[PDB]
């Protein structure tokens, strides 16, 4: 779909999670 | 130890 | 999911439960990937080293929960399956290699804010992400424990490990349909996958344009969260081709 991945609860709204962060961290 | 589920969806 | 957190409202909102319709009870994880087709493991559906050998009609899918055992009135939705599809080459006889199923719905889903499609990578997405060290996110119902069950959804975000490492730590063929993730001992955080997590999706959130990816299916382990072994996911970009043609064709 072409908006997959996109969260109605975070991403759609720009709200971050608790914990995405340490995600992107890694992300070197 | 689950609820239910209603029965529409079992026949 | 051994040592992870509950999960927020709508965190996974593309997160499915495999259901069992008589007995009742949890048989799987898996995933929503648009608004007819889930993905899952096909140890999930098909293990005859167990008796396993599930049909359509045996089987519902359930999504948008949050609650493992409650009925989620006005929020979760009830599908039935349409058609079963594994991979005509699913080893189930030595290693679980290319361990991947679809599941058609009879009807399409309607997405809301609890229900809605992950991601499936393309070939840079994979090869810029799929690097020893950078984390994933696995997500399910099953045991917190190795030797009880979770009231909620649990989250748990675990490294990619270096194939040699993955390689040394079990005596189990590896393939490169297959990557594994966990800590080491040394590392000091713990967490894996376990019994009824099978079928869910490791993913990854890409920084280039903040959408949720699905890398990787929850497949195998020896044991849960042991310290020394890494569980092992299903490499769904290595298998694309073949989701793909399921899907034109179906
Ligand atoms: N313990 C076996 C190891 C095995 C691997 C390959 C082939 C045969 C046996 C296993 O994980 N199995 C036996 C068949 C189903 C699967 C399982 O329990 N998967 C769930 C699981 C548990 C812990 C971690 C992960 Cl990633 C996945
Ligand atoms: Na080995
Ligand atoms: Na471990």
């Amino acid at each position: 779909e072409a908006d997959c991945g996109l969260r109605p609860l975070f991403e759609k709204k720009s709200l971050e999670d608790k914990t995405e962060r340490e995600l992107l961290e890694s992300y070197i | 130890d689950f609820e239910e589920i209603p029965e529409e969806y079992l026949q | 999911i051994v040592e992870g957190s509950d999960a927020e409202i709508g965190m996974s909102p593309w997160q499915v439960m495999l259901f069992r319709k008589s007995p009742q009870e949890l048989l799987c994880g898996a995933s929503l990937i648009s608004d007819r087709w889930v993905l899952t493991a096909a140890h999930c559906l098909l293990y005859p080293p167990w008796d396993k050998n599930f049909t359509e009609n045996d089987l519902l899918v359930r999504i948008g929960k949050h609650s493992r055992t409650r009925y989620e009135r006005n929020i979760e939705k009830i599908s039935m399956l349409e058609k079963i599809y594994i991979h005509p080459r699913y080893n189930w006889r030595e290693n679980l290699d290319r361990d991947i199923a679809l599941m058609k719905l009879k009807k399409p889903v309607a997405f809301s804010d609890y229900i809605h499609p992950v991601c499936l990578p393309d070939r840079e997405t994979a090869a810029s992400l799929l690097q020893a060290g950078y984390k994933g996110r696995v997500t399910g119902w099953g045991n917190l424990k190795e030797t009880g069950q979770p009231s909620v959804l649990q989250v748990v975000n675990l490294p990619i490990v270096e194939r040699p490492v993955c390689k040394d730590s079990t005596r189990i063929r590896i393939t490169d349909n297959m990557f594994c993730a966990g800590y080491k001992p040394d590392e000091g955080k713990r967490g894996d996958s376990c019994e009824g997590d099978s079928g869910g999706p490791f993913v990854m959130k890409s920084p280039f344009n903040n959408r949720w990816y699905q890398m990787g299916i929850v497949s195998w382990g020896e044991g849960c969260d042991r310290d020394g072994k890494y569980g092992f996911y299903t490499h769904v970009f290595r298998l694309k081709k073949w989701i793909q043609k399921v899907i034109d064709q179906f």
